[PDB]
DNA sequence: ATCGGATGTATATATCTGACACGTGCCTGGAGACTAGGGAGTAATCCCCTTGGCGGTTAAAACGCGGGGGACAGCGCGTACGTGCGTTTAAGCGGTGCTAGAGCTGTCTACGACCAATTGAGCGGCCTCGGCACCGGGATTCTCGA
DNA sequence: TCGAGAATCCCGGTGCCGAGGCCGCTCAATTGGTCGTAGACAGCTCTAGCACCGCTTAAACGCACGTACGCGCTGTCCCCCGCGTTTTAACCGCCAAGGGGATTACTCCCTAGTCTCCAGGCACGTGTCAGATATATACATCCGAT
């Protein structure tokens, strides 16, 4: 079974770098050297839903980056050097991709709780969109071209960067939206998925046949 | 006909696979890896406190094996001198032989133990067979490609058995003429073809075809490729060798310290060389690739070219 | 008509399940009345706490059986299957006991 | 790595080809089939030398001897048939196998023949008179391949049955017993054994340790009696067919794939390499009913 | 030593390294031929990478072919497809004690699936690692008596 | 009164190896009792080492020396190796 | 309250139970007073050296640390009592 | 003034601090060598390892989860180093290891 | 170097018990290791029992204490009297 | 002010000032009581006396002023309770006190 | 300079002398050799130990205090050696 | 005609005379390069005293003794007067040296 | 050597539970930070013990050599010991009740700690000489064949 | 069993160096303040021990009895004791080199000691299942007839 070493849905530490330290006190993570990527447990595939990054230390050697970033995403790069990974810079709010900074963004501060909303649908992807807020307040859209593939938030550190991930019953400035998931949710969700994959191979490989109900959903 | 005064205490040497390098053993128990082109020592291990009568070439020649008189066999690599593995046993060692065609594989005749074929990568050990189970001495060795071991008792019973299995391939008992068998001194092999060659008791050199005996079966009446003797002194022979064709054989007369050669096809002798009449003639060896003799007396070497 | 186990094979058996119970062999009230007996020797009216005399019983129970154990040994040694006090006082001898 | 390229495309029996066999000296190519012929041609220009007909039922099997002056045919009229290769004359006839016989072999002396036959029992025959000397009850299921060791002191043996049995020349002892075995030989240095089996595998086995050394898959072979052969003359391989119309050749130590010889157009049935060039000669079935020499330049 | 290094070394050695033979666990199974050391590398599991969406494709053509699945997944995205092309590693048998274990590595760019030693393997030993009804018999004393 | 313990100690070590198995009281402190006893063994060792160097102070080294004293062969080797470690991690403080 | 008398108080088959946990087959009789005398014995040091403790204790109750201490001292410590 | 225990710069469970007062107040040494208590307490933490993992072997060889005295004894009677180390040690609730001398079969 | 003995003081109490006997070197230097012997025995348990007692101060008690833990008998009853009087008289001044 | 030994007022013959110097050196307490050198000190000089009246008494049975360790050891193994304190130790040219075995007896 | 066999050093004359030291009369062959690997292992704790106390004391000369303190861990303390 | 004593007699006597000697029964150089053989496994090229080894060799044959003489006592429980190694075997068991 | 019967023992089951894993609020030892001294570490020097070798001796070890002495195997018997079953008996549960004595806190004080000033008890070193060790020789006593 | 012979005890005499005595030469012992504090002691709890007593019963003691190991005796083999001889290397005495051991003098890194603050540990409640226990059952194994 995939079972996975979580109370809940946190920053896995199977897609971490070797120079990546996390403390589960706040589940923060930092680094000393360059910068480097964390990846949470969870991956959007449809829908539209939502998380936070606080920051707990900023000084001015320290600059993290904190967004969505695809597979393929070398997590020994800062979340954005590729073209599937799209950030923003934590000195001020700069959007960044594909090593591009773009200052189509607002300004960020050394103890911002930050939140992230990104909608994918269920070559841009259909209608998806990031959306990026200070402490609720809307930064605003940060990249409407989304390219396909699923996406999990990541955070890049530089030398010595303190911030966390967090989810949505505990949040500070939450949407109201009632189609939004938090982290939890969505973490939930896929891994049911995944036990259900190991349930379809498993079945594969030991039972002839194979069945699935009116394909819609 | 040259002798080497960079080396004392001679006791046993052996040729490399191509004849350029020479072991012999020492009495404190060293080995002088002495080299013939540029006609010098080569290497000095520290092999034992105790004298080495056994010395082995391995087929690369980066391995030697060697049996002090402690019952201490080791196994050392050229290069380095190190001792590789080192084994102790009782009935203190005769003789060690590489295997020919697998380094890792030694065959070792103990004195009154029967000789035990052990690996170096795992330390085990097979023990030979014997057939009258009282010979107490029994000399073996590899044939030139090491896939059968010919094993000679006290008692002139000559068993042939794979190397594999041990399993008993050909057998023969070795006469003195009239119905009386002959303590087999030691048995010798060609590096080239398939005859060997049998030192008896009798002071009676017995040249044989392997395949002959193999086709003789178990308890047959084969008969020697030829037989070779000093029908004029009657002498024994301490150690024989063929020479690296296979065409040429030699005896080494301890008693008056002189060698005889003989042909193999006809067996006429060939030559004779004498020594010193003051010294003990020891050891004898042929250069695999040369017509020159290396011979151990008095623990000195001497050198035969020709 | 009547069955009897042959000689020590209920004492065998016996032997297999002590080997395989760890609780103690000996009543705890007659070995805390000896305890008391000793201890009025050396100073009388004196208390105890039951874990105390616990630990003198296990404790002493151990030595016991540690004894009959290297006894058992030594009248192997011995030859016998049946013991003699001699196994038990050389065992002290060579436990420097003596 | 090879770089074996088609060099002549040999064909002409008119049904499902069963062998083709390098002569020892590299002059000749002998190619049976079940057409009840054996056609000898040339080894380096792809010339037709002969037809050498004779028997009266399907061929599966065909050895030269050492001399490169005979050749022991095997045929599923139960019989073999040693012929002279310079005249093509029946010499012998040998009989005593009661069902179909599917390989033969001559000893490395060229005095004597070993063969395997569908009634799952080994015959060793004679050659100077052609006469059966000893008959084993082998296998339990028809013999697919037979070999002499390098000298002729072993017989190794495969059938469907699976089994690899190695057995003494001198008495008959089934000395060693090691998936349905199609083909088995000994190595050049008799050292190890070769055998194909019937799941797209080929196994080299060590004959004084008694275990696979090497295996070797990527080929595709499960129904038909494909050949395996050392190369040797330029690196060493191991080439053999495959039921994906492909010659196949790998690395011998790495046992990696060192080349694929497309260009056949049915199973490639049989395989032979040549004895002092880097000759190939690849026979494929009757959906090609050709045979291809390939020339490599190592 | 860096996982390319490494990497070479272990081709280079895997072919004199391990051997397969009858196998008291199943029919035939892969044997250690060399004292094998811990976390070393064993051997790849060797052949076809493909991405996932390919595997059911060849899975039903395989289950056309009655032929075995010879497929281990590397990732949600990759797997090793063994059953027409791979190497020795087809013949690892299971233990719920395994002496092995896999682990996927990153050599410039591709992913390699290589079964490490989980202790000091010796030399005889049958190599087993965990796969993660279907009867076992490993012989351990923790055996789940059924790899599912 | 508070009687300090090591139960917890011992119960993370066990779950650290095994968090399955679990534990008894009576053999909780027959583990507590234990390692009192060969702490107390290593420390008058290395103390009588040390009086015999005359050093009025104790050092790892001689506690690697003295736990070779006390331990039979190849425990010890492994002990130390972790002990060095241990302080390795924590002279890399 | 003067005891007296509980050496005996152990049973003959307290001690054979005892010696089947040693594994033992045959007995004799001599043994088993002697057998006590050496209990005795034995005890005769601890107690009095546990008391000992007790004594430098300057209390009225004997504990389990005293015979801890004992048995230490006297080389064959126990543990599980502190 | 950030807080981290010895034990975790050590990235183990003994209490260095605690060990640390202890020999302290144990009267053996005027000074200390501050990785004294690291390097011992890493080799208590060894050991004991050790000695539970085998009773727990012998624990789950008898379907027990909660290991007993007696899995204690076991273990410290099959292991020669472990029993060396504590021969003349006791263990309350011990018991003795099963052992039947060769003559006391019957033939 | 200085170093501290003991055979001068078992010359004095010699001529005190036999004033005509002499002795080996060697074995005053046995007698000595049996001092150091018997001291750091006493002195050990002393610390031990204290330590029990959680006493930092070992005094006379302490001392006849563990001598009555070590000696036998008599032994330890004439002991514990001479000390006894040995520190009257000490304090009597 | 005149100064004495302490071991005077003792009345006794080992300097209780080096005593009490190995005592503060020998880290058991954290400070020595005053009497207790003076008692251990007196116990010291009894047992010594005990056992070098021992040694004399041997020595002059043997006909011997000089006493050499066979004495001592001899005495040491003719006190039962001398034994018992010092059987685990082993003396030095001491070889063994003659004890003869019963069996051991010719007839 | 490597020493070997020298246990055989020990002549059976010599066991015999400190048997009849021991008050033994009869005596069979197979103790010796026997006697010899005890004597062997004996030795083969203390001079370990003891080195181990000269592995502390940094030094490459070993001395008797060593094996003293040995000996007294070792239980069977010695006197005569300061 | 010539004199033979009867058997243990002269071993008698020789007993006799060791109890009543003290010194050293084992010659000096050969303990001695037996202790340096030894020394060379755990560390090799390592120095002595005279007065150590002197006081390895007292002590060694102290234990030698002592082992001789509990292994004579325990071969009287054997009601022998020949030894045997299972006597010294199961003294050094009852000695815990197993 | 087998089978049948007796009996004893490993197993599944059910439930009871009380140890036991678990979580708390509160405490203080542990961490963190800062200061001093001085134990420890290093180095150059001296010594001097050790390790090495060399030659002569013989007491000692090696080896052999009967051969009586006992290890040992076996063999008879018998007494002492397992055993199963009787019997009676204190052992254990348990629960009660009192308090003597551990076991805790709060003084206050004598008591080493410690340092400083002083030095003579003691220790390294140097004669020296006498019990003691060795030797040779005479007398005594055990022992093995009458 | 009374001698012969052999190992030993003892006696006188020889020569020696360790045991001992004495001599310079301190540093460690004494003396005397002085101080913070270990514990001595008083004075409280409370609880664990100590004894009481009843009820149940598994346990203990003794019996009878088979029986089988302990023991005692015989004859054998071999083997280890005793003595003789031959070989050797331990010893012993002397020499010599150096390499380590011990020493002293600097030097300063580390630890003790202090003070601050708090957070992990600890006492303390709290559900709760590992396993204790009992029961019927199925399997293993002894013991005696065949």
């Amino acid at each position: 079974y995939r079972a996975c070493l979580y109370e809940r849905v946190l920053l896995a530490l199977h897609d971490r770098a070797p120079q990546l330290k996390i403390s589960d006190d706040r589940l923060t993570v930092v680094g000393e050297k360059g910068y480097s990527m964390v990846r949470a447990s969870h991956g959007v595939r449809k829908g539209a839903w939502y998380f936070e990054i606080t920051v707990d230390e900023m000084p001015p050697d320290t600059a993290a980056r904190l967004g969505w970033s695809q597979p393929l995403g070398n997590l020994q790069a800062p979340l954005g050097y590729d073209k599937f990974s799209y950030s923003w810079r934590s000195k001020k709010g700069t959007k960044f991709h594909q090593s591009i900074g773009k200052h189509y963004s607002s300004g960020y501060g050394q103890g911002d709780v930050l939140g992230f909303y990104i909608n994918l649908p269920e070559k841009q992807t259909p209608h998806s969109e990031i959306i990026f807020y200070k402490n609720g307040v809307n930064q605003g859209v940060a990249y409407k071209d989304i390219f396909e593939g699923v996406y999990f938030p990541a955070i890049s550190l530089y030398k010595s960067c303190t911030v966390s991930i967090n989810f949505g019953p505990c949040f500070k400035y939450p949407p109201k939206d009632l189609t939004y998931r938090p982290m939890s949710d969505m973490g939930w969700g896929a891994v049911v998925e995944h036990t259900l994959a190991d349930v379809l191979y498993h079945v594969e490989t030991e039972v002839d046949g194979r069945r699935s109900p009116p394909w819609e959903p | 006909d040259g002798t080497l005064d960079c080396i004392s205490m001679a006791l046993t040497c052996t040729f490399n696979r191509w004849g350029t390098l020479l072991a012999v053993g020492c009495n404190d128990g060293r080995i002088v890896i002495w080299d013939f082109l540029t006609r010098g020592i080569a290497k000095i291990i520290s092999a034992h406190i105790h004298p080495v009568c056994s010395l082995c070439w391995s087929r690369d020649g980066h391995k030697l094996v060697s049996a002090s008189t402690d019952n201490i066999v080791s196994q050392w690599d050229v290069l380095s001198g190190d001792c590789d593995q080192r084994f102790r046993f009782p009935s203190p060692i005769l003789k060690v032989q590489y295997h020919p065609r697998d380094q890792n594989k030694v065959l070792v005749c103990p004195m009154k133990s029967a000789p035990v074929m052990l690996t170096l990568s795992d330390s085990k050990h097979v023990v030979l067979p014997v057939d009258d189970d009282s010979d107490l001495n029994v000399v073996a060795s590899f044939d030139r490609r090491g896939e059968y071991i010919y094993t000679g008792n006290a008692k002139g019973k000559i068993l042939v058995l794979k190397t594999d299995s041990q399993d008993l391939v050909a057998s023969f008992r070795v006469t003195t003429g009239t119905s009386n068998t002959t303590a087999i001194k030691s048995i010798e092999f060609a590096r080239k073809g398939s005859c060997f060659l049998i030192n008896t008791a009798d002071r009676i050199i017995r040249v044989y075809d392997g395949r002959e005996i193999l086709t003789c079966g178990r308890d047959g009446e084969p008969e020697p490729m030829q037989k070779l003797q000093d029908l004029v002194n009657r002498t024994p022979w301490k150690k024989c060798c063929f020479s690296g064709d296979g065409e040429y054989i030699v005896a080494g007369s301890a008693r008056q310290h002189a060698l005889y050669i003989w042909e193999k096809s006809i067996g006429n002798l060939v030559k004779i060389l004498h020594g010193t009449r003051g010294e003990l003639l020891l050891d004898v060896a042929w250069h695999p690739v040369r017509p020159i003799i290396a011979s151990i007396s008095s623990g000195v070497v001497s050198i035969w070219a020709q | 008509k009547p069955h009897r186990y042959r000689p020590g094979t209920v004492a065998l058996r016996e032997i297999r399940r002590y080997q395989k119970s760890t609780e103690l062999l000996i009543r705890k009230l007659p070995f805390q009345r000896l305890v008391r007996e000793i201890a009025q020797d050396f100073k009388t009216d004196l208390r105890f706490q039951s874990s105390a005399v616990m630990a003198l019983q296990e404790a002493s129970e151990a030595y016991l059986v540690a004894l009959f154990e290297d006894t058992n040994l030594c009248a192997i040694h011995a030859k016998r299957v049946t013991i003699m006090p001699k196994d038990i006082q050389l065992a002290r001898r060579i436990r420097g006991e003596r | 790595k090879p770089n074996y390229a088609l060099k002549f495309t040999l064909a002409g029996h008119t049904k499902a080809v069963s062998s083709v066999k390098f002569s020892p000296n590299g002059e000749w190519l002998a190619s049976s089939s079940a057409d009840k012929l054996i056609k000898i041609w040339g080894a380096y220009d792809g010339k037709f030398e002969k037809t050498i007909s004779g028997h009266k039922l399907g061929i599966s099997d065909v050895a030269w001897s050492s001399d490169s002056n005979l050749l022991v045919s095997a045929s599923d009229d139960k019989t073999l048939k040693i012929w002279d290769v310079s005249s093509g004359k029946c010499l012998k006839t040998l009989k005593g196998h009661s069902n179909y016989v599917f390989c033969c072999n001559f000893n490395p002396q060229s005095n004597l023949i070993v063969s395997g036959s569908f009634d799952e029992s080994v015959r060793i025959w004679d050659v100077k008179t052609g006469k059966c000397l000893k008959t084993l009850p082998a296998h339990s299921d028809p013999v697919s391949a037979v070999h002499f060791n390098r000298d002729g002191s072993l017989i190794v043996s495969s059938s469907y049955d699976g089994l690899c049995r190695i057995w003494d020349t001198a008495s008959g002892q089934c000395l060693k017993t090691l998936p349905p075995v199609s083909f088995v030989k000994f190595s050049p240095n008799g050292k190890y054994i070769l055998a194909a089996t019937l799941d797209n595998t080929l196994k080299l086995w060590d004959y004084s340790k008694g275990k696979c050394l090497k295996t070797y898959t990527g080929h595709k072979n499960e129904k038909y009696c494909i050949f395996a052969n050392f190369s040797v003359t330029g690196g060493k391989w191991i080439v053999s067919g495959s039921e994906d119309n492909l010659v196949y050749i790998w690395n011998l130590q790495t046992k990696e794939i060192v080349q694929k010889l497309q260009g056949h157009t049915d199973v490639v049935i049989s395989t032979a390499c040549h004895p002092t060039e880097n000759i190939i000669a690849s026979a494929a079935l009757e959906n090609d009913k050709t045979i291809k020499l390939w020339k490599s330049d190592c | 030593l860096p996982m390319p290094m490494r990497f070479r070394h272990l081709k280079k050695t895997s072919k004199e390294a391990v051997g397969v033979y009858r196998s008291p666990i199943h029919g035939r199974g892969l044997f250690c031929k060399r004292n094998i050391d811990a976390g070393e590398m064993v051997i790849e599991y060797a052949g076809i990478v493909i991405r996932s969406i390919l595997t059911d494709k060849r899975e039903k053509y395989y289950d056309s072919k009655g032929i075995g699945c010879y497929m281990f997944r590397i990732d949600d995205s990759e797997v090793v497809d063994a059953t027409m092309h791979g190497n020795a590693a087809r013949f690892i048998n299971h233990s719920c004690e395994p002496n092995c274990y896999s682990r996927v590595i990153n050599i410039d760019g591709q992913k390699h699936i290589v079964i490490f030693a989980m202790r000091k393997i010796y030399r005889g030993e049958e190599l087993t690692y965990d796969y993660k009804k279907l009867p076992c018999n490993c012989g351990a004393k923790k055996c789940r008596k059924f790899l599912n | 009164t508070r009687k300090e313990s090591y139960a917890i100690y011992v119960y993370k070590v066990l779950k650290q190896v095994h968090p399955d198995t679990g534990i008894s009281s009576k053999a909780m402190s027959i583990m507590n009792s234990f390692v009192n006893d060969v702490f107390e063994r290593i420390a008058g060792e290395a103390s009588r080492l040390a009086h015999y160097n005359k050093r009025s102070t104790i050092t790892s080294r001689e506690i690697q020396t003295a736990v070779r004293l006390l331990l039979p062969g190849e425990l010890a080797k492994h002990a130390v190796s972790e002990g060095t470690k241990a302080v390795t991690k924590y002279t890399s403080a | 309250k003067v005891l007296r008398d509980n050496i005996q108080g152990i049973t003959k088959p307290a001690i054979r139970r005892l010696a089947r946990r040693g594994g033992v087959k045959r007995i004799s009789g001599l043994i088993y007073e002697e057998t006590r005398g050496v209990l005795k014995v034995f005890l005769e040091n601890v107690i009095r050296d546990a008391v000992t403790y007790t004594e430098h204790a300057k209390r009225k109750t004997v504990t389990a640390m005293d015979v801890v201490y004992a048995l230490k001292r006297q080389g064959r410590t126990l543990y599980g009592f502190g | 003034a950030k807080a981290k225990t010895r034990s975790s710069r050590a990235g183990l469970q003994f209490p260095v601090g605690r060990v640390h007062r202890l020999l302290r107040k144990g009267n053996y040494a005027e000074r200390v060598g501050a990785g004294a208590p690291v390097y011992l307490a890493a080799v208590l933490e060894y050991l004991t390892a050790e000695i539970l993992e085998l009773a727990g072997n012998a624990a789950r060889d008898n379907k027990k989860t909660r290991i007993i005295p007696r899995h204690l004894q076991l273990a410290v009677r099959n292991d020669e180093e472990l029993n060396k180390l504590l021969g003349r040690v006791t263990i309350a609730q011990g018991g003795v290891l099963p052992n039947i001398q060769s003559v006391l079969l019957p033939k």
